[PDB]
RNA sequence: UGGCACCUCGAUGUCGGCUCGUCGCAUCCUGGGGCUGUAGUCGGUCCCAAGGGUUGGGCUGUUCGCCCAUUAAAGCGGCACGCGAGCUGGGUUCAGAACGUCGUGAGACAGUUCGGUCCCUAUCCGUCGCGGGCGCAGGAAAUUUGAGAGGAGCUGUCCUUAG
RNA sequence: AUAAACGCUGAAAGCAUCUAAGCGUGAAGCCCCCCUCAAGAUGAGAUUUCCCAUUUCUUCGGAAAGUAAGAUCCCUGAAAG
């Protein structure tokens, strides 16, 4: 996991959503989950 | 696009009480609220649900609740079952009774006991099954069975379901 | 869960059959007897209440006496209340003997601690001394009261004061042999108190 | 005064603001102290111009 | 010279009874501070106490809009160095109905002796029974 | 480290150590996790977490720093650089004397060196203990519930599972 | 009961998704458990037992003046100070 206040896609199988009313990233690839 | 018309096959009963409802097949009992703001419908062999107030805060309510209505509907008359295989030496797993034994390489067995609506039968040392007429409890129960040991990339070996691609590497 | 009163008598040792040697406290417990019973419909809570030593008349008062004679018995002298244990046994006026321990059973002890006066900081609180040479005029005093910034002293700033006299409870205390005919009761350990005190004997909680 | 009057009004329906909008608009120039007296030990006046008021405002 | 001025029990004080099921918890205690400083008759005057009994039942079911019933907090000190402690609302609710209600209608009142004898004219039960039957109250309707 | 010169010159005592602590979390140890260029043992990095814990000496007035031997660890900071009507007085910062250097000189030097008076009976609040009075809609003797508050809270090594 | 985290079912957004409605795990930390104080908690609580309803005056309100249960003055002391 990332916490960067800079949560953006890293490849083209990167995917964003929201929980708990934060962004974060989810990516089959472990190395590219990332939260704020 | 589209999340209606909902088809009772055969045999199911189902009943609707203020804001609850009421379904019943040949396996077993499922009853559930929901809320009042959605609107439900019922006639012999059909079931449809439309949304009044059309916005964010009721369209997701309107697909759940056809989703869960059409969980339950399924439940009782086809049923849902879950695949776990052990992988590696050493990890087995046998019935005492209505009560299931796993050995996955620790000092001390543990124990695993289906509730109520839910069977768990073993064909063999190397792969279990999970039995029952919802998805939530079969699934979660499958979810606890394997947390004990989950898959590691490195061998692979660990529970793990039949149709997942868990990642490998090497590990010189 | 049991439970009696009794007093210290004293303090000795005993050889077991293993070999070794342990230091025992003896304790005396005749003549308690059940006075009163406490229940959830009358009072909120459960208990029982146990007097221990009988008393001359002439030391008892009329509301006491008619207390006691509520159940067939004697003025006591001792009174104190036992919860967590069964209602179901203790008919009132019976009595307790110390056959209701036996050889093995684990035990919590709750007294009065020896008093000690007006004490000083150090032996109260076990504090440190200043220097007692290379010029220092600091020897057996408190400390520092606090920082500048409050303009006051905070709580829990120990300082001298009375010593000793609390009731205090040592636990998970082991029992060594018990002694019917005189009605006394080898406990291995201390126990808090001085010689003749009340010692409150029961099952530990834990 | 004030708070006297207004707790006498607001058991005729009506607030503070709207019993004094009324007065005025009724044309009454009764001031504060002599309604306050009228609201503690003459209620029937009180009620009675409070009408009056209702009267104006409608 | 002449102005009506009340006299210790010279008005009469009567007794209420008032349900607070949903009503939100601020809005319910801002009428009942009210009914209990006195200020509903035209009788009333700053330096006594006119004002009547309240008792409050089904306290347990109390109103709390948002977020309040896990993101409130409650604050205690103690008065020794790190001694503070906290509760959220949500939890006083479950569990102690009756003191989340004694404290917002409490900090509505005058901060005087006055206000600290109109708090001992409020009974908050969590349940909707109620042992004042003796004094025969009546029913208030809010608003 | 500085800038300003707003309170104090009818006096707001200064560095280090001792006694006594308390608070923050930007966490040194212990607890729970995500990623790893994570085979195991050991690590790196980030996330939640302030409950407890966080050594004894040699040199220097020293803070600091280096070193010796340990430890699960030898955290960083605030509180008038916390704490002198609680202690010390080694340093700085009084009168004596000497060195190097500057000055014609009397003398001077964030250069050095040896010696050099640390006053006070606690009124109010505050803190630690102990009593008298009245109250608690009659006067007494015992046994108690518990709103509320304080204390405690740490951790190693060996054996087995198992080479 | 939760924090970080891991999930189940599930739409908004025919798929996907731990969240939006709904469920489950999860820390030496929070609240309990353990030890001590505690009804001046003026919100002054509860249980068991004991004494009882005297006499003078009072404009009622109320006052004094001998007592009951009980306690003390005074005296011998320590396990307390
Ligand atoms: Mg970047
Ligand atoms: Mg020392
Ligand atoms: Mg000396
Ligand atoms: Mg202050
Ligand atoms: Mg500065
Ligand atoms: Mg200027
Ligand atoms: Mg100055
Ligand atoms: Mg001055
Ligand atoms: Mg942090
Ligand atoms: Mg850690
Ligand atoms: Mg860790
Ligand atoms: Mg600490
Ligand atoms: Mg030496
Ligand atoms: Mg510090
Ligand atoms: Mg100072
Ligand atoms: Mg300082
Ligand atoms: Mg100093
Ligand atoms: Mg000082
Ligand atoms: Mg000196
Ligand atoms: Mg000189
Ligand atoms: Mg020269
Ligand atoms: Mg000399
Ligand atoms: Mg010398
Ligand atoms: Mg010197
Ligand atoms: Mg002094
Ligand atoms: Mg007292
Ligand atoms: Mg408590
Ligand atoms: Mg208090
Ligand atoms: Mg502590
Ligand atoms: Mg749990
Ligand atoms: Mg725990
Ligand atoms: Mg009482
Ligand atoms: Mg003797
Ligand atoms: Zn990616």
């Amino acid at each position: 996991m990332k916490v960067r206040p800079s949560v953006k896609p890293m490849c083209e199988k990167c995917k964003v959503i929201r929980r708990k009313g934060k962004v974060m990233v989810i990516c089959e690839n472990p190395k590219h989950k990332q939260k704020q | 696009i589209g999340k209606k018309t909902i088809v009772i096959p055969a045999g199911v009963t189902v009943t609707l009480n203020g804001s609850t409802a009421t379904v019943k097949g040949p396996k077993g009992e499922l009853v559930k609220e929901f809320n009042p703001e959605i609107t439900i419908n019922i006639e012999g062999n059909e079931i449809n649900v439309s949304r009044p107030t059309d916005n964010k805060n009721h369209r997701a309510l309107h697909g759940t609740t056809r989703a869960i209505l059409n969980n339950m509907v399924v439940g009782v008359s086809e049923g849902y079952e879950k695949k776990l295989e052990l992988i590696g030496v050493g990890y087995r797993a046998q019935k005492q009774g209505d009560k299931l034994v796993l050995n996955v390489g620790y000092s001390h067995p543990v124990e695993f006991v289906a509730p109520k609506g839910v069977e768990i039968e073993v064909p063999a040392n190397t792969q279990v099954i999970v039995k029952g007429y919802n998805k939530e409890h079969v699934g979660e129960l499958a979810a606890n069975i394997r947390a004990v040991r989950p898959p590691e990339p490195y061998k692979g070996k660990g529970i793990r379901y039949e149709g997942e691609h868990v990642r490998r590497k090497e590990g010189k | 869960t049991k439970g009696i009163l009794g007093r210290k008598v004293g303090m000795t040792q005993v050889f077991t059959e293993n070999g070794e040697l342990i230091p025992v406290t003896v304790i005396e417990a005749a003549q308690n007897v059940v006075l009163q019973k406490k229940t959830v419909e009358t009072d909120g809570y459960e208990a029982v209440q146990i007097g221990f030593e009988d008393k001359r008349a002439k030391l008892s008062n009329k509301p006491e006496q008619g207390h006691v004679a509520k159940a067939d018995t004697t003025p006591k002298r001792f009174i104190r209340e036992f919860r967590d244990v069964n209602l179901d046994e203790y008919e009132i006026g019976a009595e307790v003997k110390v056959d209701v321990f036996a050889e093995g059973d684990i035990i919590d002890a709750t007294g009065v601690s020896k008093g000690k006066g007006f004490q000083g900081v150090i032996k109260r609180h076990g504090q440190s001394r200043g220097p007692m040479a290379h010029g220092s005029r600091y020897h057996r005093r408190p400390g520092s009261m606090g920082p500048v910034a409050p303009n006051r002293v905070f709580k829990n700033k120990l300082l001298p004061g009375r010593m000793g006299g609390e009731q205090i409870t040592i636990q998970n205390l082991e029992i060594v042999k018990v002694d019917v005919e005189k009605n006394v009761l080898l406990v291995k350990g201390n126990v808090p108190g001085a010689k003749k005190a009340l010692v409150q004997i029961k099952t530990a909680t834990k | 005064w004030i708070a006297r009057i207004n707790a006498a009004a607001r058991m005729q329906d009506l607030s503070y603001s709207k019993l004094m909008h009324g007065l005025k608009l009724a044309g009454i120039d009764i001031n504060r102290k002599m309604l306050a007296d009228l609201a503690v030990n003459d209620i029937a006046s009180f009620n009675t111009l409070a009408d009056s008021a209702k009267k104006a405002l409608a | 010279r002449t102005t009506y001025m009340a006299k210790p029990g010279e008005v009469e004080r009567k007794w209420y009874v008032i349900d607070a099921t949903g009503v939100s918890l601020g809005r319910l205690s801002s009428e009942v501070a009210s009914i209990l400083r006195g200020k509903n008759k035209p009788q009333f005057t700053p330096h006594i106490d006119t004002g009547d009994f309240v008792i409050i039942i089904n306290a347990g079911k109390i109103g709390l809009t948002g977020k309040k019933a896990t993101d409130k907090i409650y604050y205690r000190h103690s008065q020794y160095p790190g001694g503070l402690k906290s509760r959220t609302a949500g939890e006083m609710r479950t569990n102690n109905p009756e003191k989340l209600l004694e404290l917002s209608i409490k900090g509505m009142l005058p901060k005087n002796s006055l206000g600290r004898q109109l708090f001992k004219k409020l009974h908050v039960y969590g349940g909707s029974e109620h042992e004042h039957a003796a004094q025969k109250p009546e029913v208030y309707e809010l608003r």
